[PDB]
């Protein structure tokens, strides 16, 4: 069944934005991390980035995929235009999360979650 | 008298058949549907890509002169193959008249920019975005309105939870408001209302 | 009618008293209970039984429109008394 | 365990941790961060304090509703100090006043005053108690700061047979003296150190690693009687430690030897300041002292943190040190300070 | 109009967290009817709820 | 004429009771008027009536200078009024407690608390239900 | 019907060419705001001296909760929870089982005053009249746990302003 | 003591100063910001008991939180808060910043202000009375009466 595309036909183009996308991306990291005085280093947010785009390598579609690059473009003005505050930026890594037991055995002990 | 039950108009109730009639055949390409309630509100529904020529002709006719964009929202039924629901409402100032028009989409389903025609489409569209996920084409801006920065799903969903799933609160280890799991000192409690029996009999769907 | 727990906490007309080894006694500390001293249960024992001589009686909890929905009591038993439920007043038919 | 002691949740704000924790001296550094941590847990947490009310606001958002009970405590009062542990299952000691006011010298702060919580604690029925006292602490150390708290270790050790004494070697936060006693010198000209500082060695320890270390051995069930030793990853000179500082700040830095008796006479004459101190005699031999090292004594490692080096959290609190032309200047610009190890 | 031999999945773009993703089975049924009452106007729509987590007592106010 | 209100003003003085009187309102109230005295309660405190000025002030309190056991001096509260006064005082109704005595039940309070937050005998919140679940007590006698 | 509320033009005449030009040289509007502000300044202040004066209120106006008892003693409530059904904050929480004589009475009667909007719905939807919403306003504390009243709270302020309480409800009670 | 006896002498009269001046943050959220501009009207005049409103933050002593505290505005709050120069306290009027409110139940409320700021009046109501926020302010001011600062230094 045919369905109206958002954007690049078919994956190759979807592709082609991913990486336009990554790159903006990536030449943001230092611009960032000296506007917002972020006690990380460069290499940790360009690690962060990497990683937020590796969650959803296993995406298939290209209107999600052309959703997924619109949502980035969004995040990412938010970020250059200094609309965020160092709040979010630090969301980004859940600073202050306890780390979270994946272990059966110590799931059991803490309580009945899965 | 019957003062308890409000009056009908049979006037304009004939007017507004009249004019959904004379629109439907202006425009068979995108009217999918006519309806009038029996309050008096003309309704039509259209094919979601006849957006930007229904709502022009709405807008441009002599004989529609809907000049003013009241409100445009949306509607999620999750039941629905296309489950959000556009909907425009329409003031016309010349003829003191109000025309609601009605479109589908889907997630992944983008709908033609109105902004071009009505200038308060642009925030509308803007909310729709950032409360439904609905993605509007050829937007001069579209971006978050409402939601705080880095905010993640949409909240008018019908499958969003009405508590979300992150809360904020001072951490002082890093000096700084933090984000953090969601978690209730006291759960909020649903009720169930609904009667077992059947109130209105006039809207009682078949068995099937 | 209010009474002291071993613990020498006050106990409340619900039975509410912390347990001896119970943690949550130190929000006490430096500070008070809130305990209401008039029992209900007490003060509605200490009224009287109202007695009518007819099967069915009628209670409203005095004051007419300030005070419960009217209800009809039917004083047959002769055993107990016939008792307004919103109200918890008896009534009782004079034997004798 | 009591009904209303079982853990549920999942470890969040409005959970329940089933810990009831009086921490003593809980208006200070470590212990601002030891009542977070526990705030964080959800646990209720007891605070005995003495000083104004208004001074302990910040602990107030730390806990959920209820969560944090705040009591007037004396210190000489062994009413008040049982009155405070009477319901709590965990008691937490950071008493200490690194100079000596008019009514508190250091044999009240650091063996009189640990000796009655433990004590008291002891006959309260608390489950565990946590001591902190200095890794240099030694009772034939020449700093009557460290004398005293071998003292007070012994006593507490005596007091409380099943305690967990620990031994932070130096802390160091946005809050701390360490790393602002020495980014501080900056107004009275030069640097001045016992021999350039190149006979000193340090490794200073980070609070946040401090405090976490705290809470695991709350909830490690096999740390009950212990000794811990808490340090940090690296050890530095002083003198390279200092200029380290002193890069991290982008301020000129300028040291010099002064000889340890005009280093006491300067020390001495800042001491009689009825207010805070800048330096005392005690802290001018505390700095120059080197850490001990007790390889034998377990730590973070052994408690399950890893402790965090200096380079990555030395410009969460030199950053404000800095002036305008160097506020904004980034992490890396400033290579890492040269290890003895 | 492009053509896609993809199943839909907008799990990326819901924004729900993995842990609410993956560890959830919802159940579809259609409500029993009431005992106490012999209306069935409450069992014609078919429904969706999550399993049920933990529930605990609030220390304060219980 | 200014000399008639002069004379008012010295006859506010006089009217407190002297000079003594006259300081003491003005220091501790901030407002010198004269009025008809309305009624005392069982706390000390006085009430007072004068309907040619506006309404909102043509009725006020003079407070006790100690209430239950704390000196109120100078630290006066609105919550130092017992409920009936109160209702007279917020002009609920036209006629003051003397006039119109409120109904007596056996279950009503004889003395008025004030706002006691910030002191020990501060509320405390706490659970009034008993345990919901009853855990298994094991024997207390050995086995085997 | 309409009106312009500004459409008017200036005469040209030389008068009032004249009289304008003074107005302009002369701030004659100036000097009539000046005499408006000096004539407030002589009237009286509008300023009610609290805590000694009180503002004016009605029997209407909904405060602090209570919880009422019949003449005889006995709590008015019935644990019947159409409070808490109706409630739009959802700030009350109802437990109820069988009192040792049997009376439908609650053990649990809780209200967050940090979360109810004292919109008086609960006073509404009572049938006997066992919660009302009373006339205090004057009840700030210092912390926020003070403000989670429980049963025991609530009969203490029943009892504490019942009179007040039945007088406004005898004023108010034939308008519901 | 003649040192016991001066200390309190002078912190009797620093606390006199502070609670005689009082200078809230121009700081309204919603419904309960009407409640302020009431409170300032001429009726129940604020400028009486030295209360002055100030736009800067560096220039306020009370922060007045009298609104829905949201996600989005939570660290412009807690930024204002730290800015402003101690000794400084906080008032929560209504039921939005005492805890949730009508929106407790909603992904975009912080349930209370007191998870951002520290808290030391707590004003019910919704919207609370003008007479209801004098009587927290003059309950704000009889607690710095308490404050014994120089007593406790004295015997520190
Ligand atoms: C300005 C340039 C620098 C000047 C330096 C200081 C100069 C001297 C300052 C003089 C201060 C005068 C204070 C007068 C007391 C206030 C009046 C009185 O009412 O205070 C009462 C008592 O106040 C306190 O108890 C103590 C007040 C200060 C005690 C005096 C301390 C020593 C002053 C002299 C030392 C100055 C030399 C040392 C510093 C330079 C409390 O009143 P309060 O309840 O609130 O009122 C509420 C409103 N009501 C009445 C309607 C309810
Ligand atoms: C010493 C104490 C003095 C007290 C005086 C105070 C007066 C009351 C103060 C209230 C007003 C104060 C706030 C208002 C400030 C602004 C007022 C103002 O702007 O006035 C200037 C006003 C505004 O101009 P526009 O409206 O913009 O029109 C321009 C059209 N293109 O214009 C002016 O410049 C008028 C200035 C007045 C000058 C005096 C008049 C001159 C007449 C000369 C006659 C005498 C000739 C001398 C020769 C004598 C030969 C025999
Ligand atoms: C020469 C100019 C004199 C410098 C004037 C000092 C002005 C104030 C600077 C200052 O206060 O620094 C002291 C500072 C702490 O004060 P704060 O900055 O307020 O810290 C924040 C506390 N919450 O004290 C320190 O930490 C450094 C103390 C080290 C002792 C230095 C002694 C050496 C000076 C004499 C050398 C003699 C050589 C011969
Ligand atoms: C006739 C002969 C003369 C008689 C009068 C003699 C004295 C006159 C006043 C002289 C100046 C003040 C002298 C020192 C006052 C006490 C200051 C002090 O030590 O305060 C201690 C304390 C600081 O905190 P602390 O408890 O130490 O804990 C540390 C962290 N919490 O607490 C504080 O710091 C509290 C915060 C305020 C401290 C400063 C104000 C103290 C009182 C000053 C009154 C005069 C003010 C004049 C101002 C200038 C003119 C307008
Ligand atoms: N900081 C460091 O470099 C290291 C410190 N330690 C030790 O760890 C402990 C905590 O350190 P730290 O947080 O830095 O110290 P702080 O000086 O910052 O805090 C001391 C705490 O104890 C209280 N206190 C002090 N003296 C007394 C007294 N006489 N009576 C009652 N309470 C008192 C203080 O309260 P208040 O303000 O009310 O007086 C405060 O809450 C101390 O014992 C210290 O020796 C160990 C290793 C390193
Ligand atoms: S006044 Fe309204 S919000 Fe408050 S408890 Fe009553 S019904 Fe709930
Ligand atoms: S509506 Fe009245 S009787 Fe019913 S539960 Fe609520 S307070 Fe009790
Ligand atoms: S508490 Fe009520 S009046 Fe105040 S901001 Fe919230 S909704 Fe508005
Ligand atoms: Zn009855």
């Amino acid at each position: 069944t045919s369905v109206k595309p958002i954007f690049s036909r078919d994956m190759n183009e979807a592709k082609r934005r991913v990486r336009e996308l990554y790159r903006a991306w990536y030449r943001e990291v230092p611009n960032t991390v000296h506007l917002f005085q972020l006690d990380i280093s460069v290499k940790q947010g360009r690690d962060k980035v990497r990683e937020m785009f590796m969650k959803n390598a296993h995406v298939t579609d290209p209107r999600v995929v052309d959703l997924l690059v619109i949502k980035g473009k969004m995040e990412l003005e938010e970020t250059i235009n200094v609309w965020k505050q160092r709040t979010h930026i630090m969301r980004f890594f859940h600073e202050t999360e306890a780390p979270r037991p994946t272990d059966f055995l110590s799931k059991f002990y803490v309580g009945h979650d899965p | 008298t019957r003062p308890t039950i409000r009056p009908r108009n049979d006037v304009v109730h004939k007017q507004l058949s009249a004019f959904g009639q004379y629109v439907a055949e202006i425009l068979p390409k995108y009217v999918q549907q006519v309806q009038v309630s029996c309050f008096n509100e003309l309704e039509i529904f259209i094919h979601p890509d006849g957006v930007i020529p229904v709502l022009t002709f709405l807008r441009d006719h002599t004989n529609a002169q809907f000049k003013s964009l009241a409100d445009l929202t949306a509607v999620d039924v999750p039941t629905r193959q296309n489950r959000f629901e556009i909907v425009y409402n329409l003031l016309s100032l010349r003829f003191n008249s109000r025309i609601r028009v009605k479109t589908y989409t889907d997630e992944l389903t983008p709908i033609e920019s109105s902004v071009t025609v009505y200038k308060a489409a642009n925030w509308y569209e803007r909310e729709i975005w950032d409360m439904f996920g609905v993605f509007f084409a050829n937007h001069p801006d579209l971006r978050r309105i409402l939601t705080d920065y880095g905010f993640e799903g949409h909240p008018f969903r019908k499958d969003f939870p009405l508590s979300g799933y992150v809360e904020l609160r001072y951490d002082d280890e890093v000096k700084r408001v933090v984000a953090e799991p969601v978690e209730l000192a006291q759960e909020f409690r649903k009720f169930d209302l609904n009667s077992p029996w059947e109130a209105f009999p006039a809207y009682r769907q078949p068995p099937e | 009618g209010v009474r002291t727990s071993p613990t020498g906490e006050k106990v409340t007309h619900t039975g509410q008293a912390y347990d001896d080894g119970d943690y949550r006694r130190v929000r006490f500390s430096d500070r008070q209970k809130e305990v209401n001293e008039n029992f209900a249960i007490d003060l509605i024992a200490e009224q009287p039984v109202s007695e009518v001589g007819s099967r069915v009686i009628s209670c409203d909890g005095g004051g007419g429109a300030l005070g419960h929905p009217r209800v009809y009591i039917n004083l047959d038993k002769e055993t107990k008394t016939g008792t307004c439920g919103y109200c918890g007043l008896q009534f009782r038919q004079p034997h004798h | 365990l009591h009904h209303a002691l079982i853990p549920h949740g999942k470890g969040g704000r409005s959970s329940v941790s089933g810990i009831v924790a009086t921490v003593f001296g809980a208006t200070g550094f470590l212990g601002r961060y030891v009542v977070n941590h526990l705030g964080r847990m959800g646990s209720q947490v007891i605070v005995p304090y003495r000083c104004e009310p208004y001074d302990t606001m910040h602990l107030r958002p730390m806990g959920d509703l209820g969560q944090i009970i705040f009591m007037e405590w004396n210190g000489k009062d062994k009413d008040s100090i049982r009155k405070v542990v009477e319901h709590s299952n965990v008691v937490i000691n950071l008493v200490g006043r690194e100079w000596e006011t008019k009514n508190f010298d250091f044999e009240d702060v650091f063996v009189k005053i640990p000796h009655a919580i433990a004590q008291v604690s002891k006959e309260a029925g608390v489950e565990k108690l946590i001591h902190i006292s200095h890794l240099n602490a030694d009772i034939k150390s020449p700093s009557r700061y460290l004398r005293s708290k071998a003292v007070g270790e012994k006593e507490v050790r005596a007091a409380f047979p099943e305690a967990t004494i620990i031994k932070p070697s130096d802390i160091f936060g946005r809050e701390d003296r360490f790393l602002n006693y020495f980014a501080s010198m900056r107004w009275f000209g030069g640097v001045p150190l016992i021999s350039l500082g190149k006979e000193t060695v340090k490794q200073p320890v980070y609070i946040v690693d401090v405090s976490k270390g705290i809470i695991n051995a709350i909830k490690d069930p096999d740390a009950k009687g212990k000794t811990f030793a808490f340090v940090g990853p690296n050890r530095y000179l002083l003198f390279d430690l200092v200029q380290y500082i002193f890069a991290v700040a982008y301020r000129p830095f300028l040291p010099y030897p002064l000889p340890h008796f005009a280093y006491r006479w300067v020390g001495r004459l800042f001491e009689v300041s009825p207010f805070e101190p800048w330096t005392t005699r005690d802290k001018v031999e505390r700095v120059h002292m080197s850490d001990m090292t007790l390889p034998h004594l377990p730590g973070l490692e052994d408690l399950g943190i890893q402790a965090t080096p200096l380079e990555l959290k030395a410009i969460e609190v030199l950053r404000r040190h800095r002036t305008y032309r160097w506020l904004t200047s980034e992490m890396e610009d400033v290579k890492p300070a040269k290890t003895v190890n | 109009l492009i053509a896609v031999d993809e199943k839909l999945d907008i799990t990326t773009l819901t924004g729900v967290p993995e842990e609410h993703i993956k560890t959830r089975k919802v159940r579809i049924f259609v409500p029993a009817r009431n005992n106490m009452q012999s209306g069935v106007n409450n069992t014609k729509k078919w429904k969706m709820e999550f399993d049920t987590r933990e529930r605990w007592e609030n220390p304060l106010m219980g | 004429e200014l000399v008639q209100v002069l004379r008012r003003g010295l006859q506010q003085v006089s009217g407190h009771g002297g000079l003594r009187g006259y300081l003491r309102v003005l220091f501790r109230a901030n407002d010198v008027r004269v009025g008809t005295l309305v009624g005392e309660d069982k706390y000390g405190n006085k009430y007072y009536e004068d309907n040619k000025q506006f309404f909102g002030r043509h009725r006020w309190v003079i407070y006790t200078t100690e209430m239950n056991g704390r000196d109120t001096f100078w630290d006066v509260d609105g919550s130092m009024v017992p409920p009936e006064w109160h209702r007279w005082l917020h002009c609920m109704t036209d006629d003051p407690p003397t006039t119109k005595p409120p109904t007596a039940r056996k279950y009503i309070w004889t003395n008025h608390k004030f706002n006691v937050s910030g002191t020990p005998q501060q509320y405390v919140p706490y659970s009034t239900t008993r345990k919901k679940i009853q855990e298994w007590v094991p024997p207390s006698t050995p086995y085997k | 019907t309409y009106k312009f509320v500004n459409m008017r033009e200036p005469s040209m005449d030389m008068k009032s060419v004249t009289d304008r030009a003074a107005q302009t040289l002369l701030w004659t509007e100036l000097v009539r705001g000046l005499g408006m502000t000096l004539s407030y300044l002589f009237r009286e202040p509008a300023t009610i001296n609290y805590p000694f004066e009180k503002g004016p209120l009605s029997p209407r106006f909904r405060g602090e909760h209570a919880l009422r008892r019949y003449p005889s003693g006995e709590e008015r409530c019935i644990a019947c929870k159409l409070c808490e059904a109706v409630c739009p904050a959802q700030a009350i929480t109802i437990e109820a089982e069988p009192r040792a004589d049997g009376s439908r009475r609650t053990t649990r009667y809780d209200i967050d005053m940090t979360k109810c909007i004292y919109c008086g719905f609960c006073q509404e939807a009572c049938p006997v009249d066992a919660i009302v919403e009373g006339p205090n306003f004057e009840f700030s504390t210092e912390t926020h746990e003070e403000l989670l009243y429980n049963k025991e709270k609530l009969l203490n302020n029943g009892d504490k302003w019942e009179a007040e309480i039945a007088a406004n409800i005898q004023a108010d009670y034939l308008y519901r | 003591s003649r040192g016991e006896y001066v200390v309190a002498k002078l912190d009797d009269l620093v606390n006199w100063a502070r609670r005689s001046s009082l200078w809230p943050m121009t700081f309204g959220l919603a419904c309960c910001a009407v409640e302020m501009m009431h409170m300032a009207a001429p009726r129940y005049d604020m400028d009486r008991f030295g209360v002055v409103f100030r736009a800067s933050p560096r220039q306020s002593d009370v922060m007045i939180v009298a609104g829905t505290l949201t996600n989005k505005m939570a660290p412009a709050l807690r930024k204002v808060y730290d800015q402003m120069p101690e000794p400084r306290y906080v008032v929560s009027m209504g039921s939005c910043a005492n805890g949730g409110g009508y929106y407790h139940y909603s992904y975009s409320v912080v349930r209370g202000c007191d998870r951002i700021v520290p808290v030391d009046i707590y004003v019910p109501g919704c919207p609370p009375t003008a007479e209801a926020l004098l009587y927290g302010i003059l309950q704000l001011q009889r607690k710095i009466k308490r404050e014994k600062r120089l007593r406790i230094w004295y015997r520190r």
